[PDB]
């Protein structure tokens, strides 16, 4: 069948400068198949983590990715005022693309 | 610009201006069905990889009218090992493809153009390679043509030399003898080695209307760059690019792959994607896997053609449904296809199924799963198999069924217990209802534990075999007892029971003292023949102990005969003193070829010839529907009467032990 | 030979079960019926089964295929003889055929050539090639032929397959096109269009000088012979 | 970089009507990337919908939209096309274009079309 990503938490409620790191587990393995997206109010989701790990350039240093297989995790060193926003996985090694349900960083 | 991977234009005349930019058009070119009725000219065009087809174009009368530029037609894939194609071109008057220079793969066809002419002014000799399968039939006859070039060069023709042009304007363009296999520009210069029909300038790599190994950044290099591929068979590609290809969309389409340098659509044979879909292909020993996805979640094999695309594969993602009542060698049909899958995701339906004997055909089914399953939690289902007499549940083999139950019901011929034995590999014991198996209407005729017949004389001919079995006294005093032979041919002795295998019922004998046997009729000599008998039990008093009788497989050859004499005798003379002779193994050996004999006799010079004066002559003697074979057959049944003892001209006699040649 | 499929009591009662079948020939009559699957639970008491009559179903017509080897002969000047072979796939009843025969120039050039320097002047009068001839059969359905600088001159075959042109021009090339229609055509369109190329015979005595040669005495030692010009020679003097 | 994804304006659309949305590649080769879409509506969130290959013009599409999303190409014009047929209010969401990147990652998006059904 699918591939469903399961993304806890939901919504993590932070202060700017406090250190965060955000989940997404996955049904199957993935191994390194898995990408990660930013998405700020009334915009595109933009492109942060190449294959779990490999960063882009262009996004800052705070961004790091983790984890190879079925479990991944996205850490940000102090948020920034910026940085509030909803942030997806995506599904990459067995067709269809499906994506994760999206974890919002709020305002605490 | 490269236009691609295929054009295919038809019906419209003004949809042919999908080549208003195209200079090299990537994969084949069709025009087929166009009525003309302003013209169009492509001069942009240079370059076409694989082949190029036109069919019945109206108002078409010179190709130079469309692609007065094209060069090269390389051919990559053909169309049936044609690269370029004319077909019932009406109007069209020569080939006006002036600077055409070379055809890099197949051959041509042109056919049914009752007004083309300037075909034997080409020599395609030297724009292509396999002048010899080429196909030109049914076009303008040149008797009623009248080729003649404008007033240029000629070359050789067979054993004709004369002048060679394209079109009645236009001549046919050659290069200089100093350049050899290399290039020329129109002006005479060479082209670098690289380059390809003809040049912007001379020697350069950059000014080539075509490259004649591959292409990148506007150079003809030999080899692709270390980080670029060779993509289609010209040009060479990044790896970015072959990860965003995808072939043509079917249930299992994903991107393409990269490999030894190549960027193809497929992993090729012996070789499967590495990792989770990734871009390149690793060796898979031995065997490589197929896992076959389809979009039907329950497939339904009620045919013979819907198992073919079975084929190949190990894993199957889904259902499987199989619904057989009719078919003969499907025992061994389905093996092909379905022999080589090892682990079903679903469940596994066994409906209607009334050819089937046995699953056997499903080898190597090692894991059903149940990612989904019939209602009641089902993942192995049976039902009305008239004829099922046993599962692929030999004590050989593995299995296991993660998930769901097992219903069997209306089975007759299915022993209850082979069901019980399967859940002990299968694991399912005690998992099922009591509905589920029911030694009601299974089982029915089922007639499980067999005794043995046993054979007590066999005497063999050269086409008749004699073999008798002991007297077998049924279970029950009442049975109505009557015996069956099988026998076949059988080559060697891998053999399965009932099938191409003859019958005849042999009856009991009445005195006591006589055993029951059989006389076979007509047999080939020096045949392995394949014999067992089975025992007819009718039962007044039915079941209590349902009880069979057979016999082991008794494999008995006839005796050997005279051979057939040696096929085909040819000979010829190497050398003085020496004479070689071949010929072929005789039609029916019968037995062992073990040997052949060979005799040679001098044979005397002509009579006569010694007598005429050979002065008054003028020449002197030199030397160095069909039922035919039915004809033939009347004197071959003749050389069995008369055979060879081995041991005015002598003869001498050798022995040639192995071959046929000496 | 049967073809036989199973298929099942729809779940919804409302629905009734029914089949699909898949890939049939055009216009061909198929015996079809129906035989019901009774598992009893309780074996005898009343053997029943149920079976349907053996229904006769026709598919629908199609385009024709184009008619085969057409062959073309001249026993006489302005008549043209030609017989053909039914298509491949009829897809009903071939009712009749439409053949068109069309004038064609006398070849291009010929009139500018000056034939008195030439030596030759012209005259005239392991396999699987089925499956490559398939494939151009294949491009011959996406166009079809609706009935009604050389105008086509149109006729209809009503039954056999050979037919007779009249009134043609004395050694003249023709191209016959020829199409196989059927009872369906008139909405399905008439078939594609197998083409040949035939010449009619030679008008006998037609290109000889048709009067007598006259002469006239001019400059120098010289005669000027002059005749008249054959008004209809056999294709062009 | 000069890549940027330039999509069709904002539709408000009855139920039951077709409707396709554009988007014109620029600053980069087209016929080098494929084009993705993908929905992003209320409930599921981000839904990748199919994608196209702009050299060979073939698809894939995810199983919950085949019949009902149909993805064409442009190579001239540069531009992708996504048509949707017999809308429904579940339909009604904002439909992103991807392309710059490959079969397996989405580089860069497009601004987004919204598509409402009253
Ligand atoms: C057209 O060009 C091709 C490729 O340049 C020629 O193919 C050669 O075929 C011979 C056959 O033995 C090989 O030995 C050569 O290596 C091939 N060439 C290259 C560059 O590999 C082909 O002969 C050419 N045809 C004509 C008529 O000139
Ligand atoms: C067929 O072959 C069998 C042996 O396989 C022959 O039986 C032999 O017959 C010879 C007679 O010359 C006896 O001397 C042998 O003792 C026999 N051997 C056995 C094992 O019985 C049989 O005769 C052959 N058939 C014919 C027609 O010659
Ligand atoms: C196949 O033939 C049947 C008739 O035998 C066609 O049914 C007719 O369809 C036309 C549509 O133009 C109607 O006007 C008629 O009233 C129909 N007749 C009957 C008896 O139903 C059917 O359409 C044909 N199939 C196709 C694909 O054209
Ligand atoms: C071809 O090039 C012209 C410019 O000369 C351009 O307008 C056109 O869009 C291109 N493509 C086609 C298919 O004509
Ligand atoms: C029997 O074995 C031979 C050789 O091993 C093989 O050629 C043949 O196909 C086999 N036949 C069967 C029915 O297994
Ligand atoms: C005939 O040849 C076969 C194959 O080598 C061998 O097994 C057999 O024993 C031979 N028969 C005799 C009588 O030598
Ligand atoms: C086709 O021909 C057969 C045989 O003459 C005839 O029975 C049938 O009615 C014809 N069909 C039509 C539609 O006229």
């Amino acid at each position: 069948g699918d591939i469903v990503l399961t993304q806890s938490p939901a919504t993590l409620s932070v202060t700017p400068g406090d250190s965060v790191s955000l989940s997404c587990r996955a049904s199957q393995t993935i191994s390194n198949n898995l990408h990660w997206y930013q998405q700020k109010s009334h915009e595109s989701p933009r492109l942060l983590i190449k294959y779990a790990s490999q960063s882009i350039s262009g996004i800052p240093s705070r961004f790091s990715g983790s984890g190879s297989g079925t479990d991944f995790t996205l850490s940000i060193n102090s948020v920034e005022t910026e940085d509030f926003g909803m942030y997806f996985c995506q599904q990459s090694n067995s067709w269809p693309r499906t994506f994760g349900a999206g974890t919002k960083l709020e305002l605490k | 610009e490269i236009c691609g991977p295929g054009i295919d234009i038809r019906n419209d005349y003004q949809q042919l201006k999908r080549l208003e930019n195209c200079t090299v058009i990537e994969g084949y070119l069709h025009i087929l069905l166009i009525s003309k009725a302003r013209s169009y000219r492509f001069p942009k065009l240079t370059v076409i990889t694989e082949y190029l087809l036109l069919f019945r174009v109206a108002g078409l009368e010179s190709l130079g009218d469309l692609f007065p530029n094209l060069t090269v037609i390389r051919g990559w894939k053909l169309f049936y090992n044609y690269a370029l194609v004319i077909f019932e071109m009406t109007n069209l008057k020569d080939i006006g493809l002036y600077n055409l220079r070379n055809i890099t793969r197949g051959a041509i066809r042109i056919e049914k153009n009752a007004d083309l002419c300037y075909l034997s002014t080409v020599d395609w000799s030297l724009i292509l390679d396999a002048v010899s399968n080429n196909y030109i039939v049914g076009n303008k006859p040149p008797k009623e043509c009248g080729d003649l070039c404008p007033g240029c060069e000629k070359t050789t023709i067979n054993n004709e030399y004369n002048y060679r042009c394209w079109t009645t304007n236009r001549c046919q363009k050659m290069c200089p003898s100093t350049c050899g296999k290399r290039a020329c520009t129109e002006n005479n210069e060479c082209c670098h080695p690289e380059c390809l029909g003809s040049c912007s300038a001379p020697d350069n790599d950059t000014a080539c209307v075509a490259c004649r190994h591959y292409y990148y950044a506007g150079v003809c290099v030999p080899a692709c760059p270390p980080n670029t591929y060779r993509f289609e068979g010209w040009r060479c590609v990044d790896r970015d690019f072959c990860a965003n290809i995808l072939s043509a969309e079917s249930s299992d389409s994903e991107g393409f792959v990269i490999h030894d340098g190549e960027c193809m659509q497929e992993c090729p044979s012996g070789f499967i994607r590495n990792g989770s879909q990734s871009m390149y292909c690793i060796p898979c020993e031995g065997p490589c896997p197929k896992v076959c996805e389809e979009e039907k979640k329950t497939k339904t094999i009620d045919s013979v053609t819907s198992a073919q695309m079975l084929q190949g594969c190990t894993i199957f993602k889904g259902n499987l449904l199989i619904n057989i009542r009719r078919g003969n060698n499907i025992a061994s049909e389905l093996e092909n296809f379905m022999g080589l899958i090892e682990v079903v995701t679903g469940y596994v339906k066994i409906r209607h199924s009334h050819a089937l004997v046995s699953l056997s055909f499903l080898k190597n089914l090692r894991l059903i799963l149940g990612e989904e399953q019939l209602e009641g939690n089902y993942s192995f289902y049976v039902l009305d198999n008239q004829n099922l007499q046993q599962l692929w549940d030999w004590d050989h083999r593995n299995l296991t069924i993660k998930a769901g139950k097992m219903y069997f019901a209306f089975n007759p011929k299915l022993c209850v217990s082979e069901i019980y034995r399967m859940e002990e590999v299968t694991g399912t014991k005690g998992r099922q209802s009591k509905g589920d198996i029911n030694t009601r209407n299974n089982g029915e005729r089922a007639s499980c534990e067999s005794d043995v017949l046993h054979f007590t004389s066999t005497t063999t001919s050269k086409n008749r075999i004699i073999i008798t079995w002991h007297r077998y006294r049924p279970p029950d005093y009442r049975d109505l007892i009557s015996f069956t032979v099988y026998y076949k041919e059988a080559p060697f002795k891998n053999v399965t029971e009932y099938n191409s295998w003859n019958m005849v019922d042999v009856d009991l004998p009445p005195n006591k003292d006589v055993e029951p046997g059989i006389l076979l009729h007509g047999l080939k000599p020096w045949t392995q023949y394949a014999v067992y008998v089975k025992a007819v039990t009718l039962t007044m008093v039915e079941n209590d102990h349902i009880r069979g009788a057979k016999s082991e497989i008794l494999y008995i050859r006839t005796n050997a005969s005279v051979p057939s004499i040696p096929l085909d005798v040819l000979s010829a003379s190497n050398s003085s003193s020496q004479l070689i002779v071949k010929w072929n193994p005789p039609s029916l050996p019968n037995g062992n070829l073990s040997y052949y004999i060979v005799r040679w006799q001098r044979q005397p010079q002509d009579g006569y010839l010694y007598r005429h004066n050979y002065c008054s002559k003028d020449k002197i003697p030199i030397r160095k529907e069909k039922e035919e074979a039915e004809y033939r057959k009347v004197f071959e049944n003749f050389l069995h009467n008369s055979i060879f003892v081995p041991r005015e001209y002598p003869f001498f006699e050798s022995r040639v032990d192995n071959k046929e040649r000496t | 030979s049967w073809n036989m499929v199973d298929v099942d009591l729809p779940p919804n009662k409302d629905v009734e079960p029914g089949i699909l079948l898949h890939g049939l020939k055009p216009w061909t009559q198929y015996a079809v019926y129906v035989k019901a699957v009774t598992l009893t639970m309780v074996e005898n008491d009343h053997i029943r089964g149920a079976k349907s009559e053996i229904l006769y179903i026709r598919t629908n017509a199609s385009v024709p295929s184009i008619p085969l080897d057409v062959l073309s002969a001249s026993n006489s000047s302005s008549q043209l003889i030609v017989k053909w072979n039914p298509p491949s796939l009829p897809n009903g009843n071939l009712s009749y055929y439409i053949v068109r025969w069309q004038r064609q120039p006398q070849d291009g050039y010929l009139y500018r050539h000056n034939y008195c320097s030439k030596d030759k002047i012209p005259i005239r009068k392991e396999k699987e090639e089925a499956e490559y001839r398939k494939v151009f059969e294949n491009f011959l359905h996406n166009s079809i032929f609706v009935p009604r600088e050389y105008p086509f001159f149109e006729s209809r075959v009503d039954n056999k397959e050979r037919t007779v042109i009249s009134n043609l021009r004395p050694f003249t090339l023709y191209r016959i096109d020829i199409h196989s229609c059927n009872h369906e055509a008139e909405k399905l369109g008439c078939s594609a269009s197998n083409f040949v190329f035939a010449r009619t015979m030679p008008a006998e005595g037609a290109d000889d000088i048709p009067g007598p040669v006259t002469w006239e005495p001019r400059p120098e030692n010289s005669i000027f012979l002059k005749w008249p010009e054959p008004e209809n020679p056999n294709g062009l003097i | 970089t000069q890549v940027q994804l330039q999509q069709s304006g904002p539709d408000v659309v009855r139920p039951g009507v077709s409707v396709k949305i554009s988007c014109k590649g620029s600053g980069y080769t087209f016929t080098d990337y494929a084009i993705h879409w993908v929905k992003q509506s209320h409930a599921k969130s981000l839904e990748w919908i199919g994608v196209i290959s702009t050299y060979n013009g073939n698809t894939k599409y995810n199983q919950k939209f085949k019949g009902k999303a149909a993805i064409t190409v442009d190579k001239s014009s540069s531009t992708a096309y996504l048509e949707l047929a017999r809308l429904t209010s579940e339909d009604s969401a904002i439909y992103y274009c991807a392309s710059y990147g490959d079969l397996y990652v989405m580089d860069y998006w497009g601004q987004g079309t919204s598509v409402t059904v009253s």
